RNA sequence: CUUAAAGAGUCAACCCUUUGCUUAUCUUCCCUAUUUAAAUGUUAGCAGCCGCAUAGGCUG
DNA sequence: AGCAATTTAAATAGGGAAGATAAGCAAAGGGTTGACGAAAGCC
DNA sequence: GGCTTTCGTCAACCCTTTGCTTATCTTCCCT
């Protein structure tokens, strides 16, 4: 920690060319931190899309003009061609930010539904998202055991279409690193 | 510490603790109202930032003071905090490594004697001596430690880093915490398909990997909501001990997440420490 | 990867409590291993191990003497003596509510496995006792060790048998370390040359003296490893636990 | 005398009406003992000359308690009129004097 | 195919009687419950008289 | 036709008495539960 | 030539007066 892991992940993604990735992170505030790093280093909202699907009421006080912080939800971005095959032209704000994002800095639960769902059509949007985009999962050790199982299911599904999985965990256990490699290998 | 009532027990003991030290106590668990919780976060991030000396102005560093933050595993995940020292209630070894990462995270000065004091037992030993590390840990009913003494299951003096988690040991998992951790990790995330496993094949066709392997599997979790100072369910606001509280932010809106088990009794929300059993 | 079927609250009465000459009380693991191989024969589901626990168990009699059974004049040629009371050979009787858990390997649905075990148990006889009642058996699987403990805790409430081993002999340690002795198998003495008065004429027969191991009763949830409660036929003409000696 | 009563000072309320104990009165009847050693004020007639308030017994440890004078009188030791009157006063006060 | 296989414990009853737990107790002192304030919400849905009306209108 | 306010503190202490006794009877049953060996009629 | 019935044969104690174990419970997290 403290060495700039997420910046190194973006560097590794950009080494192969232009970036198309889903930064799936635990917690809302860690996604906010990675979004703020992406904003102040080089990434605008035409490429980045911070997705936290709860609409929290945590606002910044003191000075709105002198903030230079509090990464928000606008996504000027670019609507992908996949929105025409989704129901009713995808959706409003949230699913447009999901599907059409080049870089999707999101909470992870908007990506683990790609592996499948009980009832409804909630699988298709993260499925089609992870089909054409890379997957970057940071500090996977903080998740639960079943959470890590479904995250490696997501890694297997992402590798099923040739995309690249970046795992960023310092305290990795050989077991975890191995089963994530075996999911990527399958 | 491990859980919320454990945190308020440590807080209520330390507040009533007579000493010459100027203890200033904070509670940092997850059961808090929208406003109060967010306020704790921003304050803690701006006082524990030790890459510069900007914090000297967010706390009273003029007077010798012990600024103590009693927290649950919400501090060891995703927090850019830098403490001078930590006292850890043992639940898992990755908790030890992560709370080591909350001490001297921003500085580079080496400690001289000892900067982490690990407790002898988790507090669930006095409540359940059969199993005590299952809360926020990989101990469970199928993987039981033979002894719960941390002299038996951990090194008495140890340089805590990622090395013990990085190495990986499957032998002697019943009397060491690290090998207990590694055992569970290879016995649940295995190269099989099972039904709740990771290579799942044949079952993707079925609804089984989405029912028996539930993402964010938590307890029932109902949400008692504070509306403008007036609580919804069986909450009953209370008064904290006002002995050593350094900072206490008030809250009026927001919601608290209470497990259905603790819904039976009053969660007794308080401005200083959120939920407990009283 | 392990599969189990549990029959909970098996109320059985008329149990032949005479486990051996020096043990009267709970039937040993040879009895329940014999019950397991009996279903391996009638139902065809081949059983590796059985973990059995005692919910309730009372030996019929006082605290120092068992209630003997009033014998019936059933031998041939002793008519004329039939008006008097038949002589009593020692066979203590007991009642017991048990919980059984059979390690099976099965390839069909759980409903036909439950039906086969139910059809066996309806015609079974625990330790010479008529099965008075039993709950509907349920199938549970032990994929991992936490799942093994799930099966373990599904036998609640019952006191399972864990093996604690023989140090010197049976009487000494039963007083000293206070553990219970039971038949873990038998010792072969002589080959039997007369197969006329036996069940089969082709199955080889031996006179046997029961070997005993020393065991303890622990509640199934307090048992750390479920393999230390699953008894199975060992290859020493004895029975043994999968987990070995309980420590 | 009260303990767990959530009330600091009770009063003897005979059916609500304020009253004082009979022992309070009867102690004030037998406050006639002016015949102990440091005899300045009358104290209550007790086998030891004991008062709860002053924390001292005026007839203890100095061979003028009721038990030694009772043993003496019984044996034959002529009791002085004041000692005799003290022993008689404790007898009409009452109490177990055995042991 | 489980120390497998098998077995009716039956019966009967008088616990009696007797009794002295008495004795004496000082609960007692102490003291600030203090300071506020719009009841608003139309706050009333009436009295006659024009009429067959307990339909509908008028009068203040 | 619902609206009923907030904090603050709930007493320190001294005592819970010993001396006596705590019955003596008389009962408390056995009745069946025996397998080998040896004469001795009997197919 | 067994075979089944009934009668005769051979014995002799030192007892002790409940526990065995003791039940399958919430941290993160975001939706």
């Amino acid at each position: 920690t403290g060495k700039g892991k997420t910046l190194a992940n973006l560097k590794l993604l950009q080494h192969f060319g232009n970036v198309r990735c889903s930064f799936g992170l635990g917690m809302v505030s860690l996604t906010k931190q990675t979004a703020k790093q992406f904003l102040d280093m080089g990434v605008d909202y035409n490429s980045a899309a911070m997705v936290t699907g709860f609409s929290k009421s945590r606002f910044n006080l003191g000075s709105e003009s002198l903030d230079q912080d509090e990464v928000s939800v606008e996504y000027w971005g670019q609507t992908s061609s996949l929105s025409k095959v989704f129901p009713n032209n995808n959706a409003g704000f949230k699913n447009k930010k999901l599907l059409s994002a080049p870089i999707l800095v999101t909470t992870t639960d908007h990506l683990v539904k790609a592996s499948g769902v009980k009832k409804g059509n909630k699988q298709m949007l993260p499925y089609v998202r992870c089909m054409h985009s890379d997957l970057v999962l940071d500090e996977i050790d903080d998740y639960g055991i079943e959470d890590m199982v479904v995250l490696a299911r997501l890694v297997y599904l992402t590798a099923c279409y040739g995309n690249k999985v970046i795992i960023s965990s310092a305290t990795i256990t050989p077991a975890i690193s191995n089963i994530f490699y075996e999911a990527y290998s399958s | 510490t491990t859980t919320i009532k454990d945190c308020v027990a440590v807080t209520q003991e330390l507040q009533n603790w007579e000493t010459d030290l100027s203890i200033k106590i904070l509670c940092y668990h997850s059961r808090f109202v929208g406003d109060t919780k967010a306020q704790m976060e921003e304050y803690l991030s701006k006082v524990l930032n030790r890459k510069g000396d900007e914090y000297k102005k967010f706390v009273d560093t003029t007077t010798p003071t012990a600024y103590i933050v009693v927290a649950t595993p919400v501090v060891e995940v995703g927090r850019d905090f830098d403490f001078d020292w930590a006292i850890i209630e043992p639940s898992s070894e990755r908790s030890i490594v992560q709370c080591a990462g909350r001490v001297l995270r921003h500085r580079s000065s080496t400690p001289t004697t000892h900067n982490i004091h690990i407790l002898k037992y988790p507090f669930k030993f006095y409540r359940n001596s059969n199993i005590c590390y299952d809360v926020a840990g990989y101990e469970s009913k199928g993987y039981k430690l033979k002894s719960k003494n941390m002299l038996d299951i951990y090194k008495k003096e140890s340089i805590v880093n990622s090395v013990n988690r990085l190495q990986g040991d499957a032998a002697f998992y019943t009397k060491s915490l690290t090998a207990l951790e590694h055992k569970v990790l290879l016995d649940k995330l295995t190269t099989d398909i099972a039904d709740t496993n990771v290579f799942v094949g044949g079952w993707q066709l079925t609804a089984n990997p989405h029912e028996y392997c539930k993402w964010r599997r938590g307890t029932k979790n109902e949400d008692l909501v504070l509306t403008d100072g007036k609580w919804s369910g069986n909450v009953t606001t209370t008064k904290p001990i006002q002995s050593k509280i350094w900072r206490k932010w008030q809250g009026e809106n927001g919601s608290i997440t209470v497990p259905e088990y603790l819904l039976d009794k009053t969660i007794c929300y308080n401005d200083f420490y959120g939920g407990y059993e009283n | 990867m392990r599969k189990f079927i549990i029959v909970k609250n098996v109320k059985v009465d008329g149990i032949n409590a005479k486990s051996s000459d020096i043990t009267v009380g709970m039937p040993p693991a040879t009895t329940f291993c014999g019950l397991g191989e009996t279903m391996s024969i009638k139902t065809g589901i081949v059983v590796k191990a059985v973990s059995y626990g005692s919910v309730k168990f009372e030996v019929r009699g006082s605290r120092f003497n068992t209630s003997v059974t009033k014998f019936a004049w059933q031998d041939r040629g002793n008519g004329g003596k039939a008006n008097n009371n038949s002589p009593i050979q020692p066979k203590p009787l007991a009642d017991g509510v048990f919980t059984l858990c059979f390690e099976v390997e099965w390839e069909d649905c759980a409903e036909v496995l439950v039906d086969k075990v139910t059809n066996f148990i309806n015609t079974a006889r625990i330790a010479g006792g008529t099965i008075a009642s039993f709950n509907k058996p349920f199938v549970k699987v032990a994929k991992d060790a936490e799942e093994l403990a799930s099966v373990k805790n599904a036998m609640m409430p019952c006191y399972v048998v864990v093996d604690c081993g023989v140090e010197v002999n049976i009487f000494e340690d039963a007083v000293n370390r206070k553990l219970q002795p039971m038949v873990n198998g038998y010792k072969k003495l002589e080959k039997i040359v007369d197969n006329k008065h036996m069940r089969d004429k082709f199955t080889p027969a031996y006179l046997a003296t029961p070997t005993y191991t020393m065991i303890g009763y622990k509640m199934v949830s307090n048992v750390d490893n479920f393999d230390q409660a699953l008894w199975q036929y060992g290859e020493n003409t004895k029975v043994k636990t999968i987990g070995g000696i309980y420590n | 005398f009260v303990e767990n009563s959530k009330l600091s000072k009770q009063l003897f309320d005979l059916n609500g009406q304020a009253a004082m104990h009979d022992q309070k009165i009867g102690n004030a009847i037998r406050t006639i003992d002016t015949w102990y050693e440091d005899a300045t004020t009358p104290i209550a007639v007790e086998p030891y000359g004991s008062v709860v308030r002053n924390g001292v017994a005026y007839r203890a440890g100095n061979k003028t308690d009721l038990f030694t004078l009772m043993d003496g009188a019984v044996n034959g030791k002529s009791l002085t009129e004041e000692d005799q009157m003290f022993v008689t006063a404790n007898l009409i006060r009452g109490g177990v004097f055995g042991g």
